[PDB]
């Protein structure tokens, strides 16, 4: 697995999108080692709430406390191994098996056993037949994440240089809730070309997407047919040491939505905007109010302005179950969430008409991955190259001039190579100690 | 013809209403008329005919939805957020929004042009009690879509239609909900006109 | 019409006579009648309100039946050991049973709730020429079943009917008998009411 | 109702001009009269009749026609060789030769005996403006085939037929084209009447 | 292969019902090296009557000699590998090769080749190439099996003390009939999840089984809820040196029936079991009307009473054909005999209602062994460990106290165990030396 | 991979028509090693037309050059690997790649690339960046042959032998048109057994195929029920080094088609086989307007006079993408081209109703080949084994005196074997020095 990325992220083996080996070895690489979504606290917003969740291939079930606090656990009964919860989200105070009726707590603990006293006795130890637990819980603003891996760094550490980035939208807004529920389908493709195209894909957006520009009139429109940059500048696209990535097109809080969304967003956005310069400055204001498409490493891709927020969760080297939220500014009026939600799905989610033109291009990518000859054609990543920098006094991160360029392809490929080839968070860390020269 | 709610331990308030609407409503001429009507429109459709769908077929107060609804516990009931995603919930402009993109020749996912065939049945009918001009409309669609030498993908809903009489014979689709019953559609996308 | 079973040589006896049935029994009333009934009684099912379908569309004296058919040779005679399994060879109790089941608030597998849809066709209708209130009916069914995310059966089938006026109006089911045609369904199981 | 082929991109002049067709043909009459006449011939093949099929539905001057498409281009024009292979193009003959085929005990394929299920849908029917003796007929059918435990395959299509009537009053097939949706069909074969 | 189940069988890695290379190396250590059911003398009645049976994953032709004795054969042409038979029973003298003629007696050996004289003369010698035969047939009371390996032990040798429990009705109540064909369906899950619910799984009965109790009302309402135990006792659980075990409920003999088979049943079997304590003494007279769930290693399960005889045909790691059959006494009325067959049906067949419940529990099990993380949990079989006996002067075999067990799960996973960690035969003997100890 | 057919190529392991590994071994020793079918002349007539076509799994874009030529690439853009050509036939100066707009030439050169001036300046170089050729293409006769490995023979070479057989039809008699588009088809069989029955199965022709000799009156009613030989002679099999063969039936040009075509084509081949006589010969002449059934190594197949052109591609172990082709003489009348064109499908294409026979055939031996048990079954092509010649004065290459006979396939398998056991081309050299001794 050693030469799969090139020197510096620039090239990539096209079977990395179809080998059925490697994906397995991503299960314990990749997805038994990195931060991966669960939910957002609006989706868990009282104790007994819960929600089902994919981490990589495994279910977890991630229930609100009564404490307050989140916990998560595999969805697997302790005693033969069936499946514990069938619904996708709920409020209950426990999870009773259907198999032979083993109850358990919210905070995972067995609690009753049929028969315990009669057949039973000392035989059973329910402290020792807890559900098995995720380990690592933490959030981002509301945004909570699991980790498989005790070893892994801090959540926030781990989005490192992207986290400022994220800031003005998540953080100095006043609050974002995700509105479920997702839509969810199955798309054929490797969960790693969802990934890349969001990391850092503006290039394709005037050209993949020239019909829905059209006919709907984003203000994406300045970039169709890949005539022209906007005018408001190329952007800009960053990269961290940890794969997380986005770029950023100024002003364009309507992101890839249709004309008839375009006025009341901006002016809600605009309005936002000058009171948001007093407190985060002039810059971070605007960003707040531009479109940023990036991957939060490795499976976790958002849009702000336009706003979404996706799960590409694995389900074999050539197949991907897509869940795609809404997401919405607190203090939105509750007209504007509704009108918000409903165009996110109408230009990404299951019958969006984005995806469409999006999809079309994921599917054969991974599929010429898994043929022979095909396979080891190079897939390169090299707009922008050679002008990226680090330590910038305005922005922070390894850092290129265009959000129509392959920065953060480039980081999202070192981070993957350096995982792939490495057995533990230690061994990652020492593959990574250059990331940014 | 009935159902009891308390009995019929499955049956929702809403199906079990709707169910007595569509017995007590039937019509003979009525049948034959909607089941003209759903074969013209599902022709039309087969074809790629989408501008003259949308101004021949629906009314420009349209509501046109889809959902996909989240799976809930059927025993819990405390846990009150939505339930329900809108795959579609469309008026009149973003259906010429969605028509536009299908006909663009830049439409790359159309090109080999796409082959589709729909088979409507079980239609039932009723007039709507205050607004005779009103026709409930419920109807089966199985709809098979092929493309790119061997892909296929089929789908299957029940529409729940309001269609309009209009002044000169015409009848128009004023409102179409469908809850679509995969949860995760198994067939790349939803990107169909059910 | 009638068929030539020695120059037809895949056509069973069977098979032939009831195609002849059906060719002279046709009765355009009868037909539309029958469809509705049909439809109906779909609808119902589609919404398993299976206590109303019960009490309403199946008359006491119910065998509700579906075969499974063990694969002979067509060449061979001598074999004689019976070579249909019945999946289903019900009467009313037996019904009732299965539709407590379903209902059943403690039946696992039906939460969250499951999703059918049923698309029946070819509806074809001959009142007996001895007793005039039964109806023997023919249809093909498509039913679809959705659950669990990502599960997806459908069936497919060709139900024999015999149907029954009631005093008062109505039409119970008194045998439906379903050959199943496929032999080793792939769907996890056949538990739906076909 | 016509379509506007200028604003509607994606639709081919021979299918608006067959829309227009079967819309100003509507003839409730004529419309009961096509369905009956399709169950009876679905019903003929399903029992796999074909003797009679061939004798009492299909007219001497027979052309029994299914194509597959090569996937072309929407854009380029330039490209002129024949883009459709004939799957099937049967004279009445070469229809008599496949059906003696089928029937023969020496067919190894057709041992066990094979299942098939027709489920016809969408009939529109509209009388030759010019010899009103021929029918114009379309309609969608579903074939379901299964065969040997556990093989199952799936036919979908669109039926674009001429039916002629017969002295005495019967009707019989004398055109049947299909234009089949799947370029590479995932049925191992296409080896059924259509 | 060597630490999947551990001693004494009382764990088992989740993992073995989802992995696809253990699915391989069970089609050698388990499926080539056991015995295996194949039918019943009452569905191949008269010579030349025949089968197809599945044996593991290959096909096999079994058929009734002209001597009256049954030979059984690969469903394979010895020209070119064609399947030969493609009916699922008949009756025939031979069986002709449809692709170029080769013709075979139902013995197996090659009769008849077009074109022998004219185009191969000596280039043929068809005593070389007969069908593959299996080369060990045995019977236990009119039930038939084969098995691939010559070094086997006998049959009933092989089904050791667990031959004890199922004499009463298949041995002293003068003879069964298995009733054809067999209900059949293909369900998403592992072979070994139905074998571990047959062989020792009355736990499962008051919980999965619930609503129908309460619909069907048979007599398993006495656990309905898993609330109490029987009235008649917590029943017997045992197993056996090669993996064959059982659970017996006393008295129970209508079973999974509902109360409309109950009276016509029960007072058949207490007719008999009068007789038989006469000849067989009161406990085992008893046994004969009682409901024994068990599984005769690897993939034939059984219940009694409620008459089912069923094969777990494996296809892949996740994917099992069920074949069901109901079995009945010969000296049962006719009318009887097909109500009892049409019952199973309707219990347990492909529109089985109790089937629904159990399948329920089969798929996701097997489902989360395939899943990285969830793979890694073991299944507990832990009920009554610690309190099985051996050599009891009543109760052969390993022995624990209540049909609500899991002492038989324990021994069919140690026999499971012990196969796969061994290359044939003697080693699987070698690996068994104390497995009752 | 070594022991899968034995020395003479005369038994096979069933497993090779099964394993999954093998297949993924096939794809490097047979698929990018030997020459593989692309198209003819007659699909690509004018500059800029072009075709898809399958090599193994892979697909090329075969395109007419401006300068006459033929060029073929991977149908793969070299930016992010998005499949570049969707339509199956058609006529270009150029593809645009619809992800991003790279523009290539109908030569595969990168020509155009959107924002190349204003993001990418110096940090590309489109020469670098040109489509994967197919780096050999050669024809015979119209007929245009493309090969991944540079090293391989030439293709006038690679047929050997065989090309001898060849002539008469695809040199001798004024030109073949191939006639498109294609029948395509999914069968669930190895891609090799379709090779071995059209390589040299005239045996199972009386016997597969007796119900449509019946119902159609082809000339091969003479075979019928393989009671007896064609009164015209037992006919001849060849095979050839690179393992290309074929059998030949004499007279008989109207082939697998019914009696309505006979007495047109005949007419018509007797005609020019008289002119032909004064050419090449009575022998050759006749060959001519005999029925050829071969495959040319490894899975392009044919037959003359009911004359098909074939391809086996292959998608996995268990399924092949059947293409079949009408071809006819340029000379004929364009009546009885369209009339040829319809017979082919009606006989061998998918909804032909003798390849319904045939796959009859291929389907369960493919599965078998799956079955642990029978996987270990061998095939045997002993027909004719032991009278084979080398260097006769007539017929040249290995050649046998039946068109019912294996000669044929053991030259397949052979040199099916040598290529897995070899690395390249020269290896396959070293295992085929004594290839006709
Ligand atoms: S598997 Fe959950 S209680 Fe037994
Ligand atoms: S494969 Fe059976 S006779 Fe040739
Ligand atoms: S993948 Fe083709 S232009 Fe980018
Ligand atoms: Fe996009
Ligand atoms: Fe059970
Ligand atoms: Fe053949
Ligand atoms: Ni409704
Ligand atoms: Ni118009
Ligand atoms: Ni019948
Ligand atoms: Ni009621
Ligand atoms: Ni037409
Ligand atoms: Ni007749």
């Amino acid at each position: 697995y050693q030469n799969l990325v090139s020197e510096a992220g620039l090239t990539q083996k096209l079977l990395i999108h179809g080998d059925k080996e490697l994906f397995q070895h991503e299960l314990k690489t990749i997805f038994a080692r990195n931060w991966l979504f669960l939910t957002h606290d609006s989706l868990i917003p009282s104790p007994g709430d819960y929600v089902k969740a994919k981490m990589g291939v495994d279910e977890v079930i991630v229930s609100r406390q009564n404490d307050g606090s989140v916990r998560a656990f595999l969805n697997v009964c302790r005693h033969r191994g069936k499946t514990l919860v069938h619904a996708e989200a709920g409020n209950a105070k426990g999870f009773v098996c259907g198999y032979h009726g083993w109850g358990y707590g919210s905070n995972g603990e067995l609690q009753s056993v049929p028969f315990e006293k009669e057949l039973y006795g000392d035989a059973i130890k329910k402290k020792c037949l807890g559900l098995k637990e995720v380990p690592r819980i933490e959030s981002f603003h509301g945004f909570i994440y699991g980790c498989f891996d005790a070893e892994a760094p801090p959540l926030i550490d781990y989005l490192g240089d992207a986290a400022w980035y994220l800031e003005p939208t998540f953080k100095y807004s006043g609050g974002l809730e995700l509105v479920g529920p997702p839509g969810k389908v199955v798309v054929k493709a490797n969960w790693k070309s969802f990934a890349e195209n969001f990391v850092g894909d503006g290039y394709h957006v005037g050209w993949t997407h020239a019909a829905a520009l059209r006919a709907g009139q984003s203000v994406f429109s300045s970039i169709a047919g890949n005539a022209k940059l906007p005018p408001e500048g190329a952007g800009l696209q960053m990269t961290s040491k940890y794969g997380s990535g986005m770029g950023v097109f100024w002003g364009y809080y309507s992101g890839n939505f249709s004309a008839d969304m375009i006025p009341d967003l901006m002016a809600f956005g605009a309005a936002k905007q000058e009171k948001l310069a007093k407190e985060i400055g002039d810059v971070r204001a605007r960003i707040y109010r531009s479109f940023l498409n990036g991957t939060i490493f490795p499976n976790n891709s958002f849009l702000t302005g336009s706003a979404a927020f996706r799960v590409w969760n694995p389900i074999d080297e050539n197949t991907t179950e897509v869940w795609t939220y809404a997401f919405v500014e607190k203090d939105m009026p509750e007209d504007l969430k509704r009108r918000v939600a409903d165009a996110v799905q109408r230009s990404i989610g299951p019958a969006g008409f984005w995806e469409s033109d999006d999809n079309e291009n994921m599917e054969t990518m991974s599929q010429n991955g898994k043929k022979y000859q095909s396979s080891n054609i190079d897939q390169i990543a090299s707009l922008g190259f050679g002008k990226d920098v680090y330590g910038d006094e305005c922005y922070p991160g390894v850092v290129g001039k265009s959000a129509i360029g392959e920065t953060s392809y480039r980081g999202f490929y070192r981070a993957y190579q350096a995982h792939i080839s490495s057995s533990n968070w230690a061994e990652f860390e020492n593959a990574s100690r250059n990331w940014h020269i | 013809m009935m159902i009891n709610t308390q009995e019929d331990k499955l049956v929702s308030a809403h199906d079990a209403e709707e169910f007595h609407r569509f017995f007590v409503g039937h019509d003979s001429d009525l049948q034959q008329e909607v089941t003209t009507l759903l074969t013209r429109e599902a022709h039309l459709l087969d074809i790629q005919a989408y501008k003259a769908w949308l101004e021949h077929f629906v009314a420009p107060e349209i509501k046109y939805q889809v959902i996909s609804r989240e799976l809930r516990s059927t025993s819990e009931r405390r846990y009150q957020l939505n339930d329900a995603v809108n795959l579609y919930n469309e008026n009149y402009q973003q259906l010429k929004v969605r028509v536009e993109h299908q006909m663009d020749p830049q439409n790359w996912a159309n090109n080999p042009k796409i082959r589709f065939t729909r088979f409507v049945t079980n239609v039932t009918a009723a007039k709507d009690k205050s607004a005779p001009e009103i026709l409930h409309v419920r109807s089966n669609l199985i709809l098979h879509r092929a493309r790119r030498e061997n892909q296929v993908d089929v789908f299957y809903a029940t529409r729940e239609d309001k269609w309009k009489r209009i002044e000169g014979g015409g009848i128009k689709l004023v409102e179409r909900f469908v809850d679509y019953p995969e949860r995760i559609p198994q067939t790349h996308n939803l990107l169909v006109f059910l």
